[PDB]
């Protein structure tokens, strides 16, 4: 279990014991309980730290991107969409993972794929139920340049085929870093010269997702938008860091704008 | 089959899981591991500091 | 006989020579909080006999057109002895009670009262946009009065026995710990309320654990030439009172 | 089992035993059976109190609200809807729970989500199957101000994604009061002053549901209405109360209008 | 697996339940608990009142 | 080290890092009254942690021409918390104390104080026909002050350290439980007074069990350019407080 400490009954004291006094010049932080600073009763305490595990904290699906593509190519979305895999284009999921320096985990990817009708000068629409492909292309694979090209044959590339009006499709991904954990922060460079990309984006090379309609275009236009959700599973995290204080600027840098530590108060004494 | 206690209160209470896949990445997340060791952040000192004694003698 | 009883608490004692038993509400007798149900980690003060002891409240006149009276607790004992002092200085308290109602009459008088302790007796309001104010919920040691018919106001409590000031049948206040005082039988009621809440302890000014309501169900009646002043006295002792969260006096 | 008492055979009597006579000035209520007031035969009685348990009484799904939202924003419904969680906006479910002062239970939330076509000056509609999100935001979480904002990333907020033409989605919720039971009636105030909100609404702070279409708006308009159903499960209830006599006025007060105890009769003697 | 009697009459009759979740809030409601104790509302008196005797002697 | 100590009583705790031991006056540590030494037959209330806990009194400014300060007990705690409330409502009380004096300074300051608890410190008067009045014996939480030289008045206390306000050698207040605070050594004194009286319990307003006197024997001195405000703070906790003879509040 994850059950917390009980309070221990304590009486009056008058001794040379000094639990309250300490030096904080040591890296050590005090271990004092209420049973050291006042009377206290015995409390049998059944509260658990069950949901404050890192495998419950990080284990809820979070949207990491959405990308759009259009049958008509109505508003410059092409007939397929692409996304270079990263976790840093969204504030919320990024912040949770950046409370740790190294994380090894498996992922679970869920896709929520929706479509909508577009304005057109077309008359009479009775468009069949759309099918969509989501193709994962590992680093150094051939890439789509059109919706019709040979790369969508998926002979070794992992791929999902899914039809609208069905449960969101999902696939597990295993741990797959070159290292023994994913690196959230890298204080190095990509060159021995100490030039080029600086930061964690040096070590980012996680392939690219491509997504298209599998159906041929119909006389109107449909735009489909695919939202990608990652959930960490089976997590071990190492080296705790402060939570972010500043809002992010960029998905490849930590650059930040100088921001206040805390919010205002009127004075030292407030009620 | 693996039979394991559920999360339950306070002052039946088991569930059954069978894995259906050949990979352990396919498995449901481990949510019932509650091991801790706060002492490597909270007390990371070479000499053991006893609470009742002076920090610095 | 079953009609004679004494209850001794602290340096107080009450005697009855007509009583209709003692109701122990929900079959649970007052006790101190256990270590397995606690959550306040400081040592509790238990003043024992100094706070647990009968405190007689202000008496009310039973008239032929009276519709009833109510006192909220712990706020009827907020100025009473060291029980009320330990309310001032502590964030939390927790107490059971024995409530004893007295109302004697001659054998040529008739009437019937319901004596009932209602847990969580949240009350309505005359205006439906507003909450009743503290002055209308509580009179302290003085009772607030029910009225025979509907009242109007803005922050006034809706008083009308039929609804019991709560929007429910007044005849259905019998699943709550209760006794009747019928003047041809008994002259006293006794209820022993345990501590009843969904939290193990709570603040004693911000919350009222229960309300004692006394409601005539058969009007007072007597032939002219008999006693015309008949009081109802409520004398109530805390039991197993304990307090946590000591700080400076007040409640704001 | 929940089987009821058998009738016991009884003969003529003439004794100083008086089961019929009692004093009701005691809080005690009489325990008399038919076997005390007349002859009676032995009846072996197999009737059960099985369905009059509080875990069968309260354990049927009841609608607690519905809220509407519109793709077009046709009739002032916005592109998302919200509801501050409570059980007091519906008469029927509220009354059942208010026969008790304290209840601890788990809930099961089922959502019945429907959509309808709206009047428009649009011509040619062939709108894809809608997907909808239902997001639960715990107290003190960020809230939607638009349908497109960052809060719908659901990085830690529990969320359902569901597509029309499928079985109603449901999720269990555990017991989650700060106290050791939910409080149906609170005779206190939210201030130590004895000011502010009075009543049970002081202790109400159960978060907010938000619901949107996930699909982008199409040239016509669709309004979707989501009906929320709560079913108590695993119930323990404490301190019985009278059932309500008066109709409710408000979902945060008990204020009531003075109403009749019972319905009329012509006279004391009726047939 | 838990095997438990069904609700059946009066003058096969078991079902099987397996829990599929790690929480006990996920479980189906308990509908077969028929315990009672009416005496704390119906007879909440300090002294036991015997039916055949006077209430008040 | 022997210089560091904590004393925890109730929800209060004091820390010292310079102290010269703890004096337990007459070698007797506070305790509740026994059944063989009792004479009040009612149950005693023992409020435990709610009354036994440090209460900080008003501080006094140590000056170079200061001649000392005194506080009488229990009348310096008569308005302090629930200790002072239980004095109001009870005829009898009975308590021991731990008295803790604080007075830190730099190592470039010098001075010496006698800290002494004197049982039954009945005091003289300026006029020899008159008794000193209550306002001149007691200041409550505020100290009354000794003067360097003789004073005059009618009901004024004769103050003059040499006589100690009692007509005795001031240098002989060392058979009473005492410690010194010498600024080059320690910054705190601690005395633990048992209950000392010739009756097992006594009224808490009509009688003062002991008086704490703080008297400079070596004047405060420091070179100008150093701190010129140096307070002396007296923080005192009841121990084993119990009370008998519960009645209405007051003392007249």
């Amino acid at each position: 279990m994850g059950r917390v400490a009980d309070t221990i009954a304590r009486g009056p004291s008058n001794s040379e014991q000094i639990p309250a006094l300490t030096a904080v010049e040591t890296g050590h932080t005090s271990q004092v309980d209420p049973s050291d600073t006042m009377q206290t009763r015995h409390v049998h305490n059944y509260h658990s730290r069950s949901e404050s595990s890192i495998e419950n904290f990080l284990c809820r699906s979070a949207c990491v991107i959405y990308i759009k593509y259009s049958s008509a190519e109505s508003n410059n979305l092409k007939r397929y969409a692409e996304w270079v895999i990263n976790t840093r284009q969204v504030a919320q999921l990024r912040r949770k993972m950046e409370m740790f320096t190294y994380i090894r985990c498996d992922m679970e990817l869920t896709f929520v794929i929706t479509s909508h009708q577009e304005m057109s000068t077309a008359t009479n629409s009775d468009v069949p139920v759309q099918t969509h492909q989501i193709m994962y292309v590992p680093p150094g694979g051939p890439v789509p340049t059109s919706v019709n090209d040979y790369v969508w044959q998926t002979s070794t590339n992992p791929s999902i085929f899914w039809t609208e009006g069905n449960a969101p499709p999902r696939m597990s991904i295993p741990f797959m870093s070159i290292g023994n954990a994913y690196t959230m922060f890298y204080d190095g460079w990509s060159n021995f010269s100490r030039d080029g990309i600086y930061g964690y984006n040096s070590l980012n090379n996680m392939g690219t997702i491509y997504a298209r309609h599998v159906n041929d275009s119909s006389p109107g236009g449909l735009t489909s938008t695919i939202r990608i959700y990652f959930k960490p599973k089976h997590v071990k995290a190492y080296v705790p860091r402060p939570p972010r204080l500043c809002q992010y600027k960029k998905a490849k840098n930590v650059n930040f704008d100088v921001e206040a530590v805390t919010t205002e108060r009127a004075s030292l004494v407030t009620t | 089959a693996q039979v394991s206690t559920q999360k339950t209160g306070a002052h039946i209470i088991h569930y059954t899981n069978i894995n259906y896949y050949k990979d352990a990445a396919s498995n449901s997340a481990n949510r019932q591991d509650f091991t801790q060791d706060p002492s490597k952040f909270t007390e990371p000192v070479k000499d053991v500091m006893i609470k009742s004694l002076p920090a610095l003698n | 006989s079953d009609r004679v009883r004494s209850i001794t608490l602290g340096n107080s004692t009450i005697t009855t020579q007509e009583c209709a038993n003692v109701v122990v509400g929900y079959g649970v007798w007052p006790d101190y909080l256990s270590d397995e149900e606690a959550t306040a980690e400081d040592q509790p003060t238990q003043p024992d006999v100094a706070t647990c002891r009968f405190y007689t409240l202000n008496s009310v006149k039973w008239e032929m057109q009276s519709a009833g009276w109510w006192w909220k607790f712990p706020d009827a004992l907020s100025e009473m002895g060291l029980f009320g002092q330990n309310m001032q200085y502590h964030y939390l308290g927790r107490s059971g009670y024995t409530i004893h109602v007295q109302c004697n009459a001659s054998k040529f008088h008739q009437g019937c009262l319901l004596v009932v302790c209602v847990p969580e007796a949240e009350m309505g309001c005359t205006n439906a946009e507003n909450a009743p104010t503290y002055g209308d919920l509580c009179g302290g040691e003085t009772a607030k009065q029910f009225e025979q018919n509907a009242v109007t106001g803005e922050t006034a409590v809706q008083t009308a026995v039929c609804n019991a000031g709560m929007g429910v049948g007044v005849g259905n206040l019998t699943i709550y710990p209760h006794q009747w005082i019928n003047l041809r039988t008994n002259n006293s009621a006794t209820i022993v309320m345990p501590y009843i809440n969904s939290v193990p302890m709570d603040n004693m000014f911000r919350h009222n654990n229960f309300t004692l309501m006394i409601i005539p169900f058969a009007p007072l009646d007597y032939v002219t030439g008999a006693s015309s002043y008949i009081p109802i006295t409520v004398t109530v002792a805390p039991m197993s009172a304990e307090y946590n969260g000591l700080r400076l006096a007040g409640h704001q």
